[PDB]
C-alpha cells in the first residue's frame, strides 16, 4: 500500500519511496491498531461507498 | 377504477412505479400538448429559509428534468473565478511546491465572476480582463522577546502558521478603481495553508482564472445544490393509546406530533417535510399496514449552499440563466442555417 | 456561429425530414435531458430520444422522429422556444419570490 | 422546516 | 483495494454531477459494483461501511476486534441499532436519485463509510 | 452480471413503461445510426397507455435485426425455475397445466417477446439462447450487435429508473 | 370486428401461487356459454376482486365499423368513436391456439393463447365462437366492470 | 498531514476549523457536539476532521 512509509525526508536517499499526501485514520479499527500506535504512520483514506450497479464501468472488479 | 395522481407510493421491499402521467397521451382525455399557461398557473417558487450561504426554496409543480437541469447546473456550469497558476520563487517549507500549487487551487476567492472574462487559449500573460494577481510572502523568525516557554505561537513564532489572510492582492491593471480595497480578497482569512519553522520561508505569486466546475471542481460556487421531493405521509387508520408514541418514534420526531384529543392519546402527521426516509415504521411489524409514505408527484425541495463567492439567490439566478443560455445558443445556432 | 460546437444534422437513409438526428456539442445529460421532455410534449412528434455517444466526448444525439408532414426541425426549434420560456418564467417567479421573502423578514 | 410564515 | 481483500483498477472518473445523489445532499466518491460479494463472501466489507458511518455519525470510534461479537449479540443488530439511533435506518439503505435523469431510484442503496488503501501498482509503471 | 439482474427484472410481468421512459430506452441500447426506428404500440392503451419491458427488448430486437432479413422465431427455457415465484402454496386448478402459461418457456414470436424471463441461457454463454439463434440464423456479426445493442439497454435501465446493490436485509 | 363477447365473474383471484408484483392472475368463468378465461391484469390501473363481474369483448379493429387498424399508434386520432365504452383496452396478439386433448370425444373445444406484451390470457371453450382466431393475429381485449 | 481544505464528497471548506475544532476539544465537548458546533451536519464532511491525522506537527521537528 502507497501510505506514511517514516517521517525523515531529506536523510534517507532510498531508490524508490512511495508516499500518501494526507492520509486518515479508520474510523473502524481493531484494538491492536491503537497498542502498536500505527497512527504515527497511515495507510489510507475513509471514503463514501455506496454499493450499486449504476454506471457500466464498475462490474468484474473495477471501481 | 382508482386514480393516484400526486403522489410516488412506497413500501419497503421496492418502490411501485416511476412515472408521473403528466405528458402527451398519458390518459383518456388527461393528455398534453405543453399548455403554456397551464404551467405559469400551477407554477409557485416558496422560500423557506434564505441565511448568507443557504436557501431552502419549494419549487413546486416542476418535472424531474427540469429540476435536475438547475441542479445540474449549479454544481458544474455557474462560472467561479479561483488560481490556476502558482509561480514559486522560494518555498523552503515542508508542504511540497505542487501540494501548495494544489491547496492553494481549491481556496475560493470572493471576486465576483462575472466582471470578469475566460482566458483566450494560450493566454498565459492575462490581463486586467481575465486575471487577479495575489502574493502570499512570508518568514518564520523566532521572536526575540520570549522566556523559556514552550507554546508554539509564544515563542518560533512571528508567522508559524500561514493563513488566507497572508495573502494580498495586487492590483494587476486599473482594477484598483472598479475594485474598492476589501472587495476582492480570499472569501477566507482562517483557511491554514502550510506551518512554518524559524529560517522556513514561502514567496509565491497565485494567478485566478475564470472557469466552470465541469472541468476543474475548485471552480464550482456550491457545497451542494441537491433537492428531495416532497414526502407524503398518511394514517390510514387513527393510531392511539400508546401505539402512537411508537409511531412518533418511527419518524423523524417532528413529522407525528401525538395531541390528547380526549382522555386517549391521538397522533396526527403534523409536518411531513421534516421526514428524513429511515423506513423504520416497516420493522415495527403491527404499524407497516397503518401509515402510507410516499412522495409528492412534482413538488421539490431545494438547497444551495454555496462556498461564499456568491450568494445563494445569485447563485439560483445565474443558474437559470445559464440554462437559457444553452438553449438561446442553440436556437441562434439552427437560426443560422 | 460555431461551426461545430453547436449543431450537425445527419437526415436519416433518404435524408427523411421527417427523422433526423441532431448532434450538439458540449451538451451533456442536462440540455439533453430538459429538451428531450420538452420536445415530447410536442403531439406531432413520434419518436424522441437523446443518448451520448461516448464518455470521453462532450456531445450528445437528439433523435427526432415526427409524423407525416413536419420536418422534425419544427419541434427541436419549438421544444428549445418553450424551454426557454419555462425558464424565463421560472427566473421571474424565483426573483419575484426571493423579493418578498427578504421583504416579509427585513420588516419583521 | 417550514416555506415562509 | 479495501481491508478485506477487494482490490480493483480504477475504470472512470465520473463526474461529480452524474453521480446518484442522495436524499440528504451528498454523493458517494466510490462506486463498488454489487457482484464482489456473492462469490467471494466478504460479509466483513458490509459490516465496515455500517461502523464507519456510525462513527463518522456519531463521532465514536467502533473496534472491529475479531471474535468480539457472537451469534447472540450480532454486529449487524449493534451497528443498525446505532444507525436507526441516528435517523437513518437500520439496514444502512438510503434511497438514492439518479444524477442523470433526476429520478428516485426504485431501489434502496447500500451506503456508507469504508477505509481504502491504494496500491503501488500503476498503470504508469507497467 | 449485472446486465443478467437487469434484463431478468425488466422482462418479468409486471414492469410497465411510460411513452417517455419507453423510449429513451429504446434509443439508448439503439443509438441509431440510419433509418428509422420501428416502434411498437403499448399492450395497456387505455386507463393510461403503457408498456411492458418485454415490448422494451422486442422493439431493441426488430431494429437490430437486418432491414432485409426478417424476425426470428424462438421457443425455450429460462435459467430462472418457474418455481422461484410461487410464493404462497399452490392450488389446482382442474384444465390449466401451470407450464403453459410460465415466466419459465421464453416464446419470441417473430421477434417479439411474448412470454419468458430472458435470463443467463439467452444474452449469457449458455446454447440455444436468444443470441445462439441469432448467431446461426443471421451471422456472427448480428449476434455481436445483439449482444452490445442489449448491453447499453439493460446498463441505461438500472441507471435511469431502477438500481441495484446488496445490502444486510438480503443476506438477513 | 368483434372476435368474441360475453360476460365473465371472478372466481379465483390467483391459484398457481406464483405471484407478480402489478399483475393478478384471475380465473374467471363465463356466464351461458360456460366457456373459460385466465387473464393477467394490471391490478395497480384496474383493480379487480373476487365475485366480480364484468363484460368482456375481443376485437380486430377498435374502430366497429369496418376500416381495418393501420398497426401504428397515434395519441393524436381524430377518429373518437373507437370503443371507449370500455374501462381496460388492452392489445396483444394470439400465439397458441390448440384443439384439445380428448380424443375419440367430439371434444372440439379450443384453448386460444393471447399475450399483451407479458400479460397472458387463454380463451377456452366451444370451438363454434372461437372461429375469429388464428396463430399470430393480433386482437384487442376490451374489458368494462359490472 | 495537513487539513485537507475542502472536504473531498462536496466540496464543503473544512480547512478554517481545524484550530476551532481543537479548541472545543480542548474546552470540555465530545466530538459529537463539536463537530456539531462547527457547522459539519452530513457524515461526510464530518468523517474529514473526526479522523484526520496531524502529521505536519511531527515533521516540523526535525532540523531545518
Ligand atoms: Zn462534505
Amino acid at each position: 500500500t502507497m501510505g506514511f512509509p517514516l517521517l525523515t525526508y531529506q536523510d534517507r536517499s532510498d531508490n524508490k519511496l512511495y508516499r500518501l499526501q494526507t492520509p486518515q485514520s479508520p474510523l473502524v479499527r481493531p484494538s491492536m491498531y491503537d497498542y502498536y500506535d500505527m497512527d504515527n504512520y497511515p495507510i489510507g483514506t475513509n471514503a463514501i461507498v455506496a454499493v450499486i450497479s449504476y454506471t457500466g464501468y464498475d462490474m468484474e472488479d473495477a471501481m | 377504477v382508482e386514480e393516484m395522481r400526486s403522489r410516488v407510493v412506497l413500501g419497503e421491499f421496492g418502490v411501485r412505479n416511476v412515472h408521473t402521467t403528466d405528458f402527451p397521451g398519458n390518459y383518456s382525455g388527461y393528455d398534453d400538448a405543453w399548455d403554456q399557461d397551464r404551467f405559469e398557473k400551477n407554477f409557485r417558487v416558496d422560500v423557506v429559509h434564505m441565511d448568507e450561504n443557504s436557501l431552502e426554496f419549494d419549487m413546486v409543480g416542476i418535472d424531474a428534468a427540469i429540476a435536475n437541469a438547475f441542479r445540474r447546473i449549479l454544481l458544474a456550469e455557474v462560472p467561479t473565478m479561483a488560481v490556476e497558476k502558482v509561480l514559486v520563487y522560494n518555498n523552503t517549507s515542508i508542504v511540497q511546491d505542487e501540494i501548495l500549487a494544489h491547496r492553494l487551487g481549491l481556496i475560493p476567492i470572493h471576486a465576483d465572476p462575472r466582471l470578469f472574462e475566460y482566458r483566450n487559449q494560450g493566454d498565459e500573460e492575462g490581463t486586467e480582463i481575465d486575471t487577479l494577481q495575489f502574493r502570499l510572502q512570508v518568514r518564520c523568525t523566532r521572536n526575540p522577546h520570549a522566556a523559556k516557554d514552550s507554546s508554539d505561537p509564544n515563542e518560533l513564532y512571528v508567522n508559524h502558521k500561514v493563513y488566507t489572510r497572508h495573502m494580498t492582492w495586487i492590483p494587476l491593471g486599473n482594477q484598483a478603481d472598479l475594485f474598492p480595497e476589501g472587495t476582492i480578497r480570499p472569501v477566507h482569512d482562517d483557511i491554514l495553508i502550510a506551518q512554518l519553522r524559524p529560517g522556513q520561508e514561502i514567496d509565491l505569486l497565485m494567478h485566478c482564472v475564470k472557469g466552470i466546475g465541469k472541468d476543474h471542481a475548485k471552480f464550482s460556487p456550491v457545497a451542494t445544490a441537491s433537492y428531495r421531493l416532497l414526502p407524503d405521509i398518511t394514517l390510514l387508520e387513527p393510531v392511539e393509546g400508546e401505539a402512537a408514541e411508537e409511531l412518533s418514534r418511527c419518524f423523524s420526531p417532528g413529522v407525528i406530533e401525538v395531541q390528547e384529543v380526549q382522555g386517549k392519546k391521538v397522533a396526527r402527521v403534523a409536518n411531513p417535510r421534516l421526514d428524513t426516509f429511515s423506513r423504520e415504521i416497516f420493522r415495527n411489524e403491527k404499524l407497516k399496514k397503518v401509515v402510507r409514505l410516499a412522495r409528492v408527484r412534482d413538488h421539490y425541495i431545494f438547497s444551495v449552499e454555496s462556498t461564499g463567492v456568491l450568494p445563494p439567490d445569485v447563485l439560483v439566478s445565474e443558474a437559470i440563466k445559464v440554462l437559457m443560455g444553452k438553449c438561446r445558443r442553440f436556437l441562434d445556432e439552427l437560426d443560422a442555417v | 456561429g460555431e461551426r461545430k460546437t453547436a449543431l450537425e444534422m445527419v437526415q436519416a437513409a433518404g435524408t427523411d425530414r421527417h427523422c433526423v438526428t441532431f448532434v450538439l456539442h458540449e451538451e451533456d445529460h442536462t440540455l439533453g435531458n430538459s429538451l428531450r421532455y420538452m420536445i415530447m410534449k410536442n403531439p406531432e412528434v413520434e419518436f424522441c430520444g437523446y443518448t451520448t455517444t461516448h464518455p470521453s466526448e462532450s456531445k450528445i444525439n437528439l433523435r427526432i422522429q415526427t409524423r407525416g408532414t413536419l420536418p422534425a426541425v419544427e419541434p427541436f426549434q419549438r421544444g428549445l422556444n418553450e424551454l426557454m420560456n419555462v425558464c424565463q418564467h421560472v427566473l421571474d417567479k424565483f426573483e419575484a419570490s426571493i423579493k418578498d421573502y427578504k421583504d416579509q423578514k427585513a420588516s419583521r | 422546516g417550514n416555506p415562509p410564515v | 483495494a479495501s481491508r478485506h481483500g477487494q482490490k480493483g483498477i480504477l475504470s472512470r472518473l465520473w463526474p461529480a454531477e452524474d453521480m446518484p445523489f442522495t436524499e440528504s445532499g451528498m454523493v458517494p466518491d466510490i462506486l463498488f459494483n454489487p457482484h464482489g460479494f456473492p462469490s467471494r463472501m466478504t460479509i466483513g466489507m458490509l459490516i465496515e461501511s455500517m461502523a464507519g458511518k456510525s462513527a463518522a455519525l456519531h463521532g465514536l470510534c467502533h473496534d472491529a476486534t475479531p471474535f468480539i461479537f457472537s451469534e447472540e449479540n450480532s454486529a449487524l443488530e449493534y451497528f443498525g441499532e446505532m444507525l436507526k439511533a441516528a435517523g437513518y435506518n437500520f439496514y444502512g439503505t438510503e434511497r438514492l436519485y439518479s444524477g442523470i435523469s433526476g429520478l428516485e431510484l426504485e431501489a434502496d442503496i447500500f451506503i456508507g463509510v469504508v477505509y481504502y488503501q491504494r496500491l503501488r501498482h500503476m498503470v504508469s509503471d507497467k | 452480471q449485472d446486465h443478467m439482474v437487469s434484463g431478468a427484472s425488466m422482462t418479468t410481468r409486471g414492469c410497465f413503461f411510460t411513452r417517455e421512459h419507453y423510449m429513451e430506452l429504446v434509443y439508448r441500447g439503439l443509438t441509431d445510426k440510419v433509418g428509422r426506428v420501428k416502434l411498437l404500440s403499448p399492450s395497456i392503451l387505455k386507463p393510461f397507455p403503457l408498456w411492458t419491458g418485454k415490448q422494451v427488448v422486442s422493439t431493441l430486437l426488430i431494429n437490430i435485426i437486418p432491414e432485409d432479413h426478417i424476425p426470428l422465431n424462438l421457443s425455450g427455457k429460462a435459467k430462472i425455475t418457474g418455481k422461484a415465484w410461487v410464493k404462497e402454496t399452490p392450488r389446482s386448478v382442474p384444465g390449466f397445466n401451470p407450464d403453459s402459461m410460465c415466466e419459465s418457456q421464453v416464446i419470441i414470436r417473430e421477434g417479439e417477446l411474448l412470454c419468458g424471463v430472458l435470463d443467463k441461457a439467452h444474452y449469457g454463454s449458455s446454447a440455444y439462447g436468444l443470441v445462439h439463434c441469432c448467431y446461426e440464423i443471421y451471422g456472427g456479426e448480428t449476434s455481436g450487435k445483439v449482444l452490445t445493442c442489449l448491453a447499453r439497454l439493460f446498463t441505461a435501465y438500472l441507471q435511469l429508473y431502477r438500481g441495484f446493490t446488496l445490502g444486510v436485509e438480503d443476506i438477513l | 370486428g368483434i372476435l368474441f363477447e360475453d360476460i365473465f365473474d371472478v372466481k379465483d383471484i390467483d391459484p398457481e401461487g406464483k405471484k407478480f408484483d402489478r399483475v393478478s392472475r384471475l380465473h374467471c368463468e363465463s356466464e351461458s356459454f360456460k366457456m373459460d378465461l385466465i387473464l393477467d391484469v394490471n391490478i395497480q390501473i384496474y383493480p379487480v376482486d373476487l365475485g366480480d363481474k364484468f363484460r368482456l369483448v375481443i376485437a380486430s379493429t377498435l374502430y366497429e365499423d369496418g376500416t381495418l387498424d393501420d398497426g401504428e399508434y397515434n395519441p393524436t386520432d381524430d377518429r373518437p368513436s373507437r370503443a371507449d365504452q370500455f374501462e381496460y383496452v388492452m392489445y396483444g396478439k394470439v400465439y397458441r391456439i390448440e384443439g384439445d386433448e380428448t380424443s375419440t370425444e367430439a371434444a372440439t373445444r379450443l384453448s386460444a393463447y393471447v399475450s399483451y406484451g407479458g400479460l397472458l390470457m387463454r380463451l377456452q371453450g366451444d370451438a363454434n365462437n372461437l372461429h375469429g382466431f388464428e396463430v399470430d393475429s393480433r386482437v384487442y381485449l376490451l374489458m368494462k366492470k359490472l | 498531514m495537513i487539513i485537507p481544505v475542502r472536504c473531498f464528497t462536496c466540496g464543503k471548506i473544512v480547512g478554517n476549523k481545524w484550530e476551532a475544532y481543537l479548541g472545543l476539544l480542548q474546552a470540555e465537548y465530545t466530538e459529537g457536539d463539536a463537530l456539531d458546533a462547527l457547522g459539519l451536519k452530513r457524515y461526510c464532511c464530518r468523517r474529514m476532521l473526526l479522523a484526520h491525522v496531524d502529521l505536519i506537527e511531527k515533521l516540523l521537528n526535525y532540523a531545518p
